[PDB]
């Protein structure tokens, strides 16, 4: 389908990060899934480069690839983690969950 | 000053939208049949200004529902 | 191959923008081409989300997709364009050429 | 304080690099044979800290060329 934010739940144990992230056991990270087909909707905040590349790809699919659906604003989460064996509270662990998808 | 436009595309939350101008975009992707999109524009007014090509054609207008049943053609 | 900036020359006439862009007739826009395979090199400035998503994709390719190679810094170019039939000089037409690729 | 590390990966400009620590990363992508990367680290020290899994294992060290011929194993 078209580029949009979709659910993606991360379990820290599944990727081995529970060795140092004490809490929470996981969180809703989301992901950006879908194609960026011309014309690029304005809520996907396309750049001029993405628009031009999308146009060239339309004319010749081997000269340029499609623009890509990627996160454009990320949000922090709060965690507890081990710092030298000491459980500490990190208020804004930045860049962890998608708030906005975009075409780039 | 915004204008109300017919909305007819995968990205529409309803039958109309409001924006600075109304749009129709005709797109032919390689190997497929040309597909028509109708909506509103607020950024990238310059897209309105491009010459039609074999693969794309833009139309923009700024009257109430001015894009409702406009139909475009592509270059040969 | 791997995510990197690659050549991409844009001819304004080919996409119909010569009706309003008077000069230059085209420019080197570049594009970001390639896969973002774990581990994500630090010069691709991956976010934490991209790293985590890359890790989940490694464990299950149907739970999340790979991170994506996209431009992360764009540069302006200078143009001449028609404003109501008057040829004018736009010094920094922003967001037109890739200076940096990245995994997101 | 930087350390010099063996560089052995698609992203190396040469046989060594300098960074805050040295790295080895063993990666098994679905359906393929595990692949070993060696290089330096400056960000994402936390990756050094993850428990090994069936699909990935990180090793980090901060001595001169300390990653030169370290070899890792993945979980069963």
């Amino acid at each position: 389908n078209y580029c949009k934010r979709t659910p993606l739940y991360i379990d820290f144990k599944e990727i081995g990060w529970d060795s140092w992230i004490i809490a929470p056991p996981g969180y809703e990270a989301y992901e950006c899934r879908g194609v960026c087909n011309y014309p690029l909707a304005e809520h996907l905040t396309p750049t001029k480069h993405a628009i031009i590349q999308a146009l060239v790809h339309l004319k010749n699919s081997q000269k340029a690839s499609k623009a890509c659906c990627v996160p454009t604003k990320l949000e922090p989460i709060s965690i507890l983690y081990l710092d030298k064996g000491v459980v500490t509270y990190k208020f804004k662990y930045e860049g962890m969950a998608v708030s906005e998808c975009g075409c780039r | 000053p915004l204008v109300t436009c017919t909305c007819e595309s995968p990205h529409c939350k309803g039958p109309t939208c409001r924006g600075a101008w109304c749009t129709v975009v005709l797109v032919r992707e390689e190997g497929r049949h040309p597909q028509e999109h109708r909506g509103c524009g607020n950024l990238h007014r310059e897209l309105c200004r491009g010459r039609p090509t074999e693969f794309v054609n833009h139309y923009c207008c700024d009257s109430h529902l001015c894009n409702h049943n406009v139909s475009l053609v592509l270059e040969a």
